[PDB]
């Protein structure tokens, strides 16, 4: 009549759908909360790697020549002086470091904020495209990954079947679970910047030349689980 | 039923409309019916969503909320409609004042 | 209390519509009840998001919908019985008007 | 009383700002929801497309494939040479009419900027002749292995029968591992990878992988630098 | 069309404040100006949001993104211009009192 | 400050109804009570959200927004008690009405 | 410019405010001088989110998204200085009641 008190009906509505919105907002972070905590479960453990490496190492990367490379990798420069002329055999150099690195290297991805957040460590031999002898283009990238696999390989055989470096059963065993002996060839240079070639660029044909001991974090699992509790679930309405 | 309601709603708020135009004479119907008319939207505009709210189930979430939206987008088109039909009543309001 | 203040928020507006409906004849009581009938309705959406917030947690706001949700039912279900019965006034208002 | 007008305008604006609130935070985690979708089509898409070139296949090769994106090989001693990384003629020939279909599926518009890695895994079962020694079965095991999964490696490019185009053998060179495994990773009498409380097998165990790893890390990844990347364009 | 909503809004409550101020002098029409302008502003976010969430999924976001936003935008576009207009009005009534 | 500011937006309004009702004769200051009362408990409202809008950013929505309730869900205690002690002053004048 | 606009809308507020105070004395101006107020913060803050938002488009979201929080950040704290002054005018009228 006189007074229009369809406003305060007004008001009334307005308040409800004020928060049903925010009962929509509460109610999509449950719809899609898993899939948000990936970027952070990945975030907080590559950093944290990052962080524990770097509180670990700085002090010996001089010594040793290595470098973090942001990528969770331990990446050995100055190669020749690690492995023998031409062969696999371990020089004595590469052993010091190797006693030294690896029981506090293994004590990080050992850990508990670490040890369920890791699929695989990567011992990875990288070599020069430069053969010592032929310059072919095909059979001399094999003979690199021959002697690569080789040189990779003999890095575990001494990682834990040395004496000083004195690994336990419950140790030894998740070597076998979570490291692999991957050897590289040409394929994968570094150039004079150090970095992976993008625009085709120089090799630096020493840079590219290294081993490297590569992290990799279990969060194609965390995507893995939510596929699956979503494929199990429509499964389960059928 | 939650979008039945929605239909009705709308089709109800428009029947009020033509009886409240086919007067349009009374000078005090007239006077209430922008009142019932949005007032009436923003009922059927409550009932759906909360039909919609007690179908929701907080257990399971991914498939409820496809559900719960469904019958949210369409409450507001009775709420909606009571404000525009009350809207043209207080506008031939005003073009009775202009004469 | 808490899981049952939605019934409480409802039948709290039954009971001052009956109150409302037993003075009719008063009309002064009357053209006032629209207001406070939808403005009981106004208070349970405040208390509804009040308790529906109070016990939020932002380190878990999964276990914080069933809270939520009570909130959300309060509102919803108070407001449109505050509407509901204020649309019954008003439309009494209408059949004195028309007899 | 019509301060009623007004306040229904204060609850319009405090309706909307809670709109565009849950608008913004659907908007902001669309990268992160994309993630498992991006995942469930690359991983079931390229297990259909493997399941379709070479289920008729699978008897013959003795392949299986196991919705894991790798193509098992069971029956050792016809693909290698007894204790040897000699390539044995019937491998020979069933790499390459495996391949060539394989590498189809990988280098497709789909899959090829969804892939990080294929990996090419030799396992040996973890008994090793003439040695009893749990330490020097995993080695001399490791040594054979590396130079199978090599072999076929180097037999797949440096062959006269399979149709690899100047062009691609980069893409195998930047994506093909020949990862030598060794007793580790055994797999039990149902194919399933071994538990605290089951055993191992010999014949089952001993097989030859061509397992494809998504780049899906990487889109996780790119998450992190674009989040900071937003969180250091306001400073 | 669907594209263009948020401009017919502003346009339409433009217009009738065009209307509400060739006249000016009535004094009945003004005293309902901004209830009008308001109720409009407030009946184009309800049909705003009508429309943001008629294609609305909770899984293909991105794809239900645009009308979405296109339907927030014709909220705030048209509460703005009705306020704003309303305002105006409100403006213009103390410039009379005062001479 | 947020939850500090909710006892003194609540502690203000019962306050002011204790001086709306120490006069409960003048009919001028209880026809102004429940509009006043009411706008005090919005006032509070609004700054307890406009506080904590400050404070949210869409550089990490995932954990801001949580914050943003986390902070905001003692803003609308004022508001109850706003309309609570309106809806009294209105009900005691529908009391009054009944001799 | 958005933290300028609402700055400008709250500078803005306590001008008027400033000018409804000094006269005081009219009594037809001070009556809508809350109105005005809280009028005047509701368009800031409407307008402050809709200028944010002409630009804020599916494709634009990493650019016009960090323009469109400063406005969110922003635009609540012009209505609630627009009630705070209306209030402080509606208090001031009760004080003169008590007179």
């Amino acid at each position: 009549h006189h007074k229009e008190d369809y406003w305060i009906s007004l008001s009334d509505m307005m308040t409800s759908l004020m928060m049903l919105f925010l009962l929509i907002s509460v109610i999509y972070m449950i719809k899609v909360q898993d899939s948000v905590k990936v970027p952070q479960i990945y975030k907080e453990t590559t950093q944290g790697l990052n962080h524990a490496l770097k509180k670990e190492f700085d002090k010996d990367l001089m010594k040793w020549g290595a470098v973090i490379d942001k990528d969770l990798t331990v990446r050995f420069q100055q190669p020749d002086i690690l492995f023998a002329t031409g062969s696999s055999a371990l020089t004595p150099r590469f052993k010091e470091i190797l006693d030294d690195f690896f029981i506090r290297y293994l004590k990080i991805m050992m850990s508990k904020p670490f040890i369920n957040n890791i699929e695989e460590i990567r011992i990875e031999g990288h070599t020069s495209s430069m053969w010592e002898g032929e310059s072919d283009r095909g059979k001399a990238y094999f003979k690199n990954m021959t002697l690569s696999q080789e040189r990779t390989r003999a890095t575990l055989e001494y990682i834990m079947t040395s004496d000083k470096i004195n690994l336990t059963g419950e140790q030894k065993e998740w070597l076998m679970r979570h490291f692999s002996a991957i050897g590289f060839s040409s394929g994968h240079p570094l150039t004079n910047k150090g970095t992976y070639l993008v625009d085709g660029e120089s090799e630096d044909s020493q840079l590219s030349q290294r081993v490297e001991f590569r992290v990799r974090t279990n969060i194609e699992r965390k995507v893995a689980d939510i596929v699956e509790k979503e494929n199990l679930y429509f499964q389960g309405q059928f | 039923m939650i979008h039945n309601m929605a239909y009705f709603g709308v089709g109800l708020i428009t029947l009020m409309f033509l009886i409240f135009v086919m007067n349009r004479r009374n000078k005090s119907i007239q006077e209430l019916a922008p009142g019932i008319l949005i007032t009436t939207g923003i009922f059927f505009t409550f009932v759906g969503i909360a039909i919609g709210l007690v179908h929701f189930n907080a257990d399971n979430v991914d498939d409820s909320l496809p559900t719960l939206l469904n019958g949210i987008k369409t409450a507001f088109w009775a709420s909606a409609t009571g404000v525009f039909f009350a809207l043209i009543i207080k506008i031939l309001d005003i073009f009775d004042l202009t004469r």
